[PDB]
């Protein structure tokens, strides 16, 4: 099911269509959580669930005295987990001042039991997280067509692209080292690596034999990120952060730490982990306010409002176009246009009924996925689809 | 191009480049390509001969879209006008028994 | 009747003249009480009518004792008001400087009348006057065409439009605000906004904004005069505020030396300024070659305009066309001994022999409203109560 407008369209009409959109100064992506279940991830409410189901004890004192949540969103499995972590950092902090310790334990033990349940969804390959070449393995295949398709398709005098996305895994980053790309994310240095806002704007150059480099954004943070004191924000590689914290996270049980991690959005209140996440979202806004833009989505489910208020907003100047993914079409426009839905269901709907040329929405349940996603990209000519390395590798290595 | 699992070629002079590009020769595969025919009209098809600057690609022709229409044959004397319908002939006498030549 | 200096027309010879006179460097637009009423505007009629009916009892000092008005044109409702208006300030200015009683108060009663019934018609949209947004109406939908178009027919590298006008009220203000594009009117600050002449000669640019020019001639509701001698604008948030609401609801106040408009203080070297630098700005933009201006509510009541206008056509490249309802009503009244300067005039123009002179006239077909049509031409809502809602 295919709109332009409200009107419907065909598959020549649409991938006519988006080979005229790929051809504009500026492109850009915006993913979510569910691109990354084809490697072995998982779902905000298949994160609620494997919770109530292990911690219903502690699941009173948060409907109950503290308010923190409600029944019929806990019943329906619609709980907003990264906003929930930072209400719990803020109670906490209040209680450390006030000094009421009757009210500091029963907060830590059930912050421990939250972040040993996200952490848990977001190694990708379990216990093999600390080993190297893990963009091999074939989980990773589509990642790194969509970084070849999106890189190989530039003239020069072209910006280069730029990568949003809400998870805060490594997997492009896996498949980037693999490739021999450049990603830039904000950091630098590798004895000591730090925050620096100022190098977004940078790009290579060659002397006298380049064009290989992106850059990606991250609105929620990451594993690898952590700050040891006031005023400065580290990173480091997987195996050094399991050996010094991911891993007691797990095994240990009554470990936690305080203000010493920066995901999921969490530590917001204070004011060198605040500056880190709103560069973010003002280069969103920056890059989504250019003339001749266009956008392409997948995986998310409009639970946000700021995003969406962004999106709409910047609709409103005619170079902008996008395009979006959402299999749940039919089982949202009846549920909303009998009695109503959700906030979700309603913002997605009041799109598909526009008198717009410039809008597009996607359903099909399996058809409107991310290993299909990347598949309506087009391919170049000159790229080779063939191997003729690892036959001459496999001898250099036999040779004896 | 490229459309679905392999190659076409449009014949329309206007895609002019960008500075800062690259030229590139030509190699003996995006020839044929371009020298080549529709791959459904094979069993419609005869062969004629190569191409003379290299001598590697072959020519093959649609006889529904050269017998349409008539055609036309023209050259001096001792050129070779009468060992091409010796072999325009004997080809569709060999694929199509049913037919009418005088 | 589209009579073309001793000859006719039809819509279409006309309706190609226009694009023709379009294309020329030097375009202008002029602009009277006329073209106020779609928008809730009064003629000089309707306000000595109410002034008759209203204020019966004072009308007869006009007439037996100060000699200001004639009883035949007062009783034909054809007098001039802001002619009164000024002359009665030189009165009771005379009559405070020789230090007497009862001719101050008796002027000082008259001067609250008229401004008052003056003041009513231009309000134009009632107690809506202090607030926001009310170029978003639909009184206002023809204006903002009106500027659109005469704008977007422009070359680049070309001169501005001129709109010079004879009202003192806030429509061609509340429309470009709507629209967004910048108007010059000789007034710069916020927090205190005065007059600079030589403001008239700036214009924007860019580096990596459309705009255009405003004359007025009487004046306006949002300029005073403060104890110190300095012209000021206002916003209407702060007139109203100010001094307007007594105006209109008090019985007897008044402030001397202090409004500019309708030309009623003139004998002050500090206000005259401002008149005359308007006046002899049209005189400049009428003297150039290949010009063109479009006369649309005015009726040629004035000396000194028809002067102007008149002299001003020796040079071949000026185009003048004029635009009046009620030709016909005046051609067969002129046969006769009766007649007035204001048709006398207009007959004069239309019994000429070159095609420069352009009357029209349909009763109801030379108005504002198709004016506006006979010129060329070159979702954002539901977004925003959508955003509003969300
Ligand atoms: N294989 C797949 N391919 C593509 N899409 C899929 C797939 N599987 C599921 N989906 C879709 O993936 C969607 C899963 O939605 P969720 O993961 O809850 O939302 P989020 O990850 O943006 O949550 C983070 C936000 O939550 C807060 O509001 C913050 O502001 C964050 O922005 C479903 O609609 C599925 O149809
Ligand atoms: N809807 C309409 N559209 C177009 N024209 C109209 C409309 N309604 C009326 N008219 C015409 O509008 C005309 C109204 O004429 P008046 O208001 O007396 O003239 P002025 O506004 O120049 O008065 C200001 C002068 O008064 C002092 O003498 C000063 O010297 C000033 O210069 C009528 O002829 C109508 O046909
Ligand atoms: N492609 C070829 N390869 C080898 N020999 C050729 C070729 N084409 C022509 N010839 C030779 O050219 C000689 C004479 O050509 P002809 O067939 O007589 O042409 P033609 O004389 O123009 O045709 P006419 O006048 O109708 S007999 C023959 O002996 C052929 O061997």
């Amino acid at each position: 099911s295919i709109y332009q407008g409200g009107n419907k369209l065909n598959e020549d009409d649409f991938r006519s269509h988006v080979y005229s959109l790929c051809q504009l100064d500026n492109v850009g992506v915006l993913l979510g959580a569910g691109a990354s279940v084809g490697c072995g991830g998982k779902t905000m409410k298949d994160v609620w669930k494997s919770f109530k189901q292990n911690y219903p004890e502690l699941l009173g004192a948060l409907i109950d005295k503290y308010l923190l949540v409600s029944q019929i969103d806990s019943d329906n499995n619609l709980v907003n987990v990264e906003l929930l972590i930072d209400e719990a950092t803020k109670f906490l902090s209040v209680a450390k001042t006030r000094r009421c310790e009757d009210e500091e334990e029963e907060f830590r033990k059930i912050l421990s039991s939250l972040y040993k349940e996200v952490t848990k969804a977001a190694l990708l390959t379990g216990e093999q997280f600390r080993e190297k070449n893990q963009g091999k393995k074939d989980a990773f295949k589509y990642h790194k067509e969509l970084i070849s398709k999106l890189i190989s398709n530039r003239q020069p005098g072209q910006s280069a692209p730029a990568i949003f996305t809400t998870n805060y895994d490594l997997a492009l980053e896996w498949a980037a080292e693999d490739l021999g790309i450049q990603l830039f994310n904000g950091f630098s240095g590798l004895h000591t690596r730090q925050f620096y806002p100022q190098n977004f704007d940078l790009a290579f150059r060659n002397v006298n034999a380049g064009h290989y480099h992106a850059y990606l954004y991250k609105l929620h943070g990451s594993l690898t990120w952590y700050q040891n004191d006031s005023l400065t924000v580290n990173e480091v590689s997987a195996s050094q952060a399991y050996d010094e914290y991911i891993n007691d996270i797990i095994n240990k049980d009554d470990f936690y730490r305080g203000q010493h991690l920066i995901y999921p959005g969490a530590n917001k209140y204070s004011h060198t982990i605040g500056f880190v996440y709103g560069e973010m979202f003002r280069r969103f806004g920056e890059f989504i306010s250019k003339p001749q833009t266009a956008l392409f989505i997948n995986g998310f489910g409009f639970g946000d409002y700021h995003i969406n208020r962004i999106i709409l907003g910047a609709l409103l100047n005619p170079s902008f176009h996008v395009v979006i993914y959402y299999p749940e079409l039919k089982e949202a426009i009846t549920k909303v246009s009998k009695g109503g839905g959700s906030e979700a269901e309603k913002a997605i709907v009041t799109l598909k009924n526009m008198a717009f040329n410039q809008v597009t929405v996607v359903g099909g349940g399996s058809k409107a996925y991310f290993n299909s996603f990347v598949e309506h990209l087009p391919y170049p000519v000159l790229f080779p689809r063939d191997n003729i390395v690892d036959e001459l590798v496999e001898a250099i290595a036999n040779l004896s | 191009k490229r459309e679905l699992n392999g190659y076409v070629f449009i014949s329309e002079d206007w895609r002019l480049p960008a500075l800062g590009s690259s030229a590139v020769p030509l190699t003996s595969d995006f020839l044929n390509i371009i020298y080549s025919i529709d791959k459904e009209e094979l069993p419609k098809a005869v062969e004629l001969g190569v191409d003379s600057r290299t001598k590697t690609v072959k020519i093959f022709a649609s006889v529904d879209k050269l017998l349409s229409r008539h055609l036309a044959v023209l050259g001096s004397t001792g050129y070779g006008k009468s060992n091409f319908n010796a072999l325009l002939t004997r080809k569709v006498s060999e694929k199509y028994p049913n037919s009418r030549i005088v």
